[PDB]
C-alpha cells in the first residue's frame, strides 16, 4: 500500500506533535465503501505499524487516537471504531478481534497514564470479549 | 452518476464487533 | 440585440416625457391647462374630477393631468402620483389666506418617497393683480429653498396674459431632457 | 366498521363502490356532496363525515374522495388504513390517480376490491400478491400469503444480486419571524430497492448510539433516532431483543427503517429577508440567505420561496447568484438555483410598486420556505455498519445505497 | 515552477483586495457603499439583508459587502466575516444613545478570533450635524486605542459631503498594501 505508507509518516508527525494529555456537516466521498476494520485488516494494520513504528510505546492519548482512526478511514475506508481499549483500570485489550495494538499502564482510570503496546496474542486471544462478554453480544 | 449521492457498496456486519 | 430602431425613431424626436397638475382650486389650473393646450384662457366649472390631456413641444408629448384643490380632491392627488413623470404645482399669489394651506398641501405631497424622482415645477399663479408676490417672496414663503434633492424652479405666469408659459416649458425639458 | 367503501369524483359522481356489510343503503351517498359542500362553506368540514347515524368518512384523492361509508363505531384508524392501502395498491396497479384509470380498468378494479376485504375486515394488502392473483391483462391463490412469509414471495430468480438503497434525508426547520427555531426535526428514510434471487434475510446494521452502546462502542459519532419504525418484513422481535434488524427484503424498492429525531445542529442555509415595502408605492425584497452547511456539500435545485405581494406588480429583481422568478400562480418569487455551494452567500434586493387602490382585506403572512436538496451529505453522522445478506442457496451480493439530503419542514416565518 | 505570468499580471496591477461593511442601522452604511461605487447619495430602505458591491481604485478592486446594523441582522455579521480581507465600521457620532450599543457590537465582534487578521476600519459617520463627534471623542469612547494587536483609524466622513472617503480609502490601502 503505497498510500498507507506515505500517509504513515505524516501521521505519526502529527501525532508526536500532538501533546500526551470549525468546519459542520458530514460530507461523504462519492463511490468509496464504508465498513468497519475487519480481524484479517486489524491485524494487518497492526503489524504495519509495528513495523513502521510510531504505534508501540507512544503514549495513549484520546486526540492522538481519534487522528490514527481518521487516517485510517481516510486510507482505506475502515470505521474508526475497531481501534478501541478495554476497560480500566490497567491494561486496556483491544476493541476489535485481531488487532495487534492495545493500550497498557505506563506509570482514576482517566488520570493513568496509556501506552499503545504491540500484542501478537490479541489477534489470536479475545481477550477483550472473555472481559466483556456482554459487550461482544 | 445520479444526483443526491452516488450508490455506494456495502458491508455485510460490523467486522469489529466479531 | 439591436437599438437601429430606437435611433431611427429618436433621430427624428421619440422621447415624450409626463407631466402633473396641482394646485389650489380656482388656481389657474384649468385656464392654465386650456392655454398651454390650446392658447385660450377658457372659463371652467369647479374641478370635481380631473382633466387629462397631452402637449405637444419640442416633439415631446407631454401629458398634463389637472388636479383639483378640492378638500375632496385634495387627498386624491395621490392615485394620480402614480405612472407620472413631471408634476406642476399652481400656487394663488393673491390668496394669502391660502397661501399656508397651499404651502402645507405641497409640503405633505413632497414628503412622499414615491414622489421623488419628480422636479419641483411651481408656477406663480394670479400673476395679473397687484396682490400677487414675485417669483421670490412666494418661494421664500413656501420654503422652496428647503427642498433637498428636489430642482424646482420659480416661474410667474399670469392666467389672463399667459406669459412666462414658453419658459417654465423650456426650463422643465432642460431639467428633464439631458441630451443636446 | 365502514359499511362500502366507494370512490367519487370531484362533480359528485361516485366513480366506483364496492359494498361490504350492506348495512347502510347505497342511496346516501348523494346527501355527502351537500354535506361536504355546507362544511366547506361553514368551515366544519372534515374527513369523517357523519350522514344521521351514518358516518360517511372521505378522504380527498388525486381526483376524487375516497368516501368510506360507515354505520356502527367501528375501527377508524383501521378503516384509514385500509384506505391508504387501498390508494397504494392504486398506485402501484394504476400509474394515474383520475378518472380516467377509473373507467378504463374496472373489470380488473372490481376483482381487486373484492380481494381486498370482505364484510368489512381487509384481507389482501400485498400490491404484489394481488398483481400475481389479480391482473388487467385466473389461478390459484399464491401460497405466499398462506405462508407466514408474506413480505418475501419465494422462487424469485434474478441475473444478478443488486440492492439499491436511499439514505433520504429530511431537514424540517420552523423558524419563527423572530429569529428563533422552534421546530428543527431531522426524519431519517432507509429505503432499498432490493432486485436479487430468492428471498434474502437481510441482517441490517448501522452506527446506531442504542447499538454502540449496548456493545460498548458508545464512543464515535452513533445516530440516535428519538423514533425508528421497522418497516412490514423487519422482525420486530430481534430489535426489541438486542436491537438485531432481521427481515426479508421485499422484491422491489421498499422502506425498511425510517429515523425521526429531533436535530440540535444549526441551519444548514441560513435566510434572511428585508421587506422594504412602502405604504401603496414600493416593496422591498432585502433577501440575504448563507449557506451553513459544509462547503464541500452543493445544494443542487435550491428553490428558496418569498411570498411576493398578491397585488405586487411590476417587480424588479437586484440579485448576485441565482435565477429569481415571479409565478403569477404562485404569488411569490422563488430564488432558483441550480447549484448551491457550502457557505455561499446570495444577497437579492427586490423592488416592485404597489396600487394605489388598497386591500379589501389581509391576505396573511404565509412562512418561506426552501427546496434545497444536497445528496452525498450525511449531516447526521449515521454510518450503515454492514447489511447481512443470507441466501440458503448461497451468493454473493452487492448492495448499493446513496445518501440524500433534501429540505423537507424548512419554513421561516415571515416577519 | 515558474512566476513570470504571476510578475507580467502584476507589473500593470494584479492585487484586488478585500472589504466588509458593518454599522449600525442608519448609520450610511448604504450611503457611503452608494458614494463609494458611484459617488451620490442614493437613498435606500432598511437593510433586511445585504448588500454586496466592488469599487476599483489605485487598480484594485476591493469588494464592499454592506451589512446592516439591525438586531436581526446584528448576528449576521458572522456569516459576511468568511472570506472577508478587510472590514469598515460604519459609526454615528449623532446618537449618543446608541454610541454604546455600537461600542459593545464592535467588542464583541472584535473578540472573535477569526476576525483577527482584518485591520480595523473605523469611519466616523453622520459628519455633518454638530452633534457629530470628532476623530478623537469617538475613538476615546469606542475605547479603539485598547484594541490590542489591531490596525485602526480614525476617519470621519459626512454622509452628504462625502469628504475623507479619499483619505480613507488611501489609509486602508497603505495598511494593506505593503509594497511600492
Ligand atoms: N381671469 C383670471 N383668472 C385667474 C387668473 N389667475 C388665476 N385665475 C383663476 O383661475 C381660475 C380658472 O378656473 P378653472 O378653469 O376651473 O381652473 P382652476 O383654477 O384650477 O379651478 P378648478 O378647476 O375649480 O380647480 C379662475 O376661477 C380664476 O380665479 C388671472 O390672471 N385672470
Ligand atoms: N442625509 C444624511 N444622512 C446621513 C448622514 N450621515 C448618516 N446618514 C444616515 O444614513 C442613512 C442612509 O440609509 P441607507 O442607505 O439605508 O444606509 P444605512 O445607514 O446603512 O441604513 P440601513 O441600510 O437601513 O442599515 C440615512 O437614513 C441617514 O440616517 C448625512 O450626513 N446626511
Ligand atoms: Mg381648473
Ligand atoms: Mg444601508
Amino acid at each position: 500500500s503505497k498510500s498507507s505508507v506515505i500517509g504513515w509518516p505524516a501521521v505519526r508527525e502529527r501525532m508526536r506533535r500532538a501533546e500526551p494529555a470549525e468546519e459542520v456537516g458530514f460530507p461523504v466521498t462519492p463511490q468509496v465503501p464504508l465498513r468497519p476494520m475487519t480481524y484479517k485488516a486489524a491485524v494487518d494494520l497492526s503489524h504495519f505499524l509495528k513495523e513502521k513504528g510510531g504505534l508501540e510505546g507512544l503514549i495513549h492519548s484520546q486526540r492522538r487516537q481519534d487522528i490514527l482512526d481518521l487516517w485510517i478511514y481516510h486510507t482505506q475506508g475502515y470505521f474508526p471504531d475497531w481501534q478501541n481499549y478495554t476497560p480500566g483500570p490497567g491494561v486496556r485489550y483491544p476493541l476489535t478481534f485481531g488487532w495487534c495494538y492495545k493500550l497498557v499502564p505506563v506509570e482514576d482510570p482517566e488520570r493513568e497514564v496509556l501506552e499503545w503496546r504491540f500484542d501478537s496474542r490479541l489477534a489470536f486471544h479475545h481477550v477483550a470479549r472473555e472481559l466483556h462478554p456482554e459487550y461482544f453480544k | 452518476d445520479r444526483k443526491g449521492g452516488s450508490y455506494s457498496q456495502a458491508a455485510g456486519s460490523d467486522s469489529a464487533q466479531s | 440585440g439591436n437599438i437601429f430602431a430606437n435611433l431611427f425613431k429618436g433621430l427624428f424626436g421619440k422621447k415624450e416625457m409626463r407631466i402633473l397638475m396641482v394646485g389650489l382650486d380656482a388656481a389657474g389650473k384649468t385656464t392654465i391647462l386650456y392655454k398651454l393646450k390650446l392658447g385660450e384662457i377658457v372659463t371652467t366649472i369647479p374641478t370635481i374630477g380631473f382633466n387629462v390631456e397631452t402637449v405637444e413641444y419640442k416633439n415631446i408629448s407631454f401629458t398634463v393631468w389637472d388636479v383639483g384643490g378640492q378638500d375632496k380632491i385634495r387627498p386624491l392627488w395621490r392615485h394620480y402620483f402614480q405612472n407620472t413623470q413631471g408634476l406642476i404645482f399652481v400656487v394663488d399669489s393673491n390668496d394669502r389666506e391660502r397661501v399656508n394651506e397651499a404651502r402645507e398641501e405641497l409640503m405633505r405631497m413632497l414628503a412622499e418617497d414615491e414622489l421623488r424622482d419628480a422636479v419641483l415645477l411651481v408656477f406663480a399663479n394670479k400673476q395679473d393683480l397687484p396682490n400677487a408676490m414675485n417669483a421670490a417672496e412666494i418661494t421664500d414663503k413656501l420654503g422652496l429653498h428647503s427642498l433637498r434633492h428636489r430642482n424646482w424652479y420659480i416661474q410667474a405666469t399670469c392666467a389672463t396674459s399667459g406669459d412666462g408659459l414658453y419658459e417654465g416649458l423650456d426650463w422643465l425639458s432642460n431639467q428633464l431632457r439631458n441630451q443636446k | 366498521s365502514a359499511s362500502a367503501v366507494y370512490v367519487l369524483d370531484l362533480k359528485g359522481k361516485v366513480l366506483i363502490c364496492r359494498n361490504y356489510r350492506g348495512d347502510v343503503d347505497m342511496s346516501e351517498v348523494e346527501h355527502f356532496m351537500p354535506i361536504l359542500m355546507e362544511k366547506e362553506e361553514e368551515g366544519m368540514l372534515s374527513p369523517i363525515l357523519a350522514h344521521g347515524g351514518v358516518r360517511f368518512m372521505w378522504i380527498k384523492h388525486n381526483n376524487l374522495y375516497l368516501v368510506a361509508t360507515s354505520k356502527k363505531n367501528a375501527c377508524v384508524s383501521l378503516v384509514f388504513s385500509f384506505l391508504y392501502k387501498v390508494v397504494q395498491v392504486f398506485s402501484e396497479y394504476f400509474k394515474e390517480l383520475e378518472e380516467e384509470s377509473i373507467r378504463d380498468n374496472f373489470v380488473i378494479i372490481y376483482e381487486l376490491l373484492d380481494e381486498l376485504m370482505d364484510f368489512g375486515y381487509p384481507q389482501t394488502t400485498d400490491s404484489k400478491i394481488l398483481q400475481e392473483y389479480i391482473t388487467q391483462e385466473a389461478p390459484r391463490p399464491p401460497a405466499t400469503v398462506t405462508n407466514a412469509v408474506s413480505w418475501r414471495s419465494e422462487g424469485i430468480k434474478y441475473r444478478k444480486n443488486e440492492v439499491f438503497l436511499d439514505v433520504i434525508e429530511a431537514v424540517n426547520l420552523l423558524v419563527s419571524a423572530n429569529g428563533n427555531v422552534l421546530r428543527s426535526e431531522i426524519v431519517g428514510s432507509i429505503k432499498m430497492r432490493v432486485f436479487l434471487s430468492g428471498m434474502p434475510e437481510l441482517r441490517l446494521g448501522l452506527n446506531d448510539k442504542v447499538l454502540f452502546d449496548n456493545t460498548g462502542r458508545g464512543k464515535s459519532k452513533s445516530v440516535e433516532l428519538e423514533d425508528v419504525k421497522f418497516h412490514q418484513c423487519v422482525r420486530l422481535s430481534r430489535f426489541e431483543n438486542d436491537r438485531t434488524i432481521s427481515f426479508i427484503p421485499p422484491d422491489g424498492e421498499f422502506e425498511l427503517m425510517s429515523y425521526r429525531l429531533n436535530t440540535h445542529v444549526k441551519p444548514l442555509i441560513w435566510i434572511e429577508s428585508v421587506i422594504e415595502k412602502h405604504s401603496h408605492s414600493r416593496i422591498e425584497y432585502m433577501v440575504k440567505a448563507k449557506s451553513q452547511f459544509k462547503r464541500r456539500s452543493t445544494a443542487n435545485n435550491v428553490e428558496i420561496h418569498i411570498p411576493v405581494p398578491n397585488d405586487a406588480d411590476s417587480p424588479k429583481f437586484k440579485t448576485t447568484v441565482g435565477s429569481v422568478k415571479w409565478v403569477p400562480e404562485n404569488s411569490e418569487i422563488v430564488w432558483s438555483v441550480k447549484s448551491f455551494p457550502g457557505g455561499k452567500e446570495y444577497l437579492m434586493r427586490a423592488h416592485f410598486g404597489l396600487p394605489s387602490v388598497e386591500a379589501e382585506d389581509k391576505e396573511g403572512k404565509p412562512p418561506i420556505s426552501v427546496k434545497f436538496e444536497i445528496p452525498y451529505f450525511t449531516t447526521s453522522g449515521i454510518q450503515v455498519r454492514y447489511l447481512k445478506i443470507i441466501e440458503k442457496s448461497g451468493y454473493q451480493a452487492l448492495p448499493w445505497v446513496r445518501y440524500i439530503t433534501q429540505n423537507g419542514d424548512y419554513q421561516l416565518r415571515t416577519q
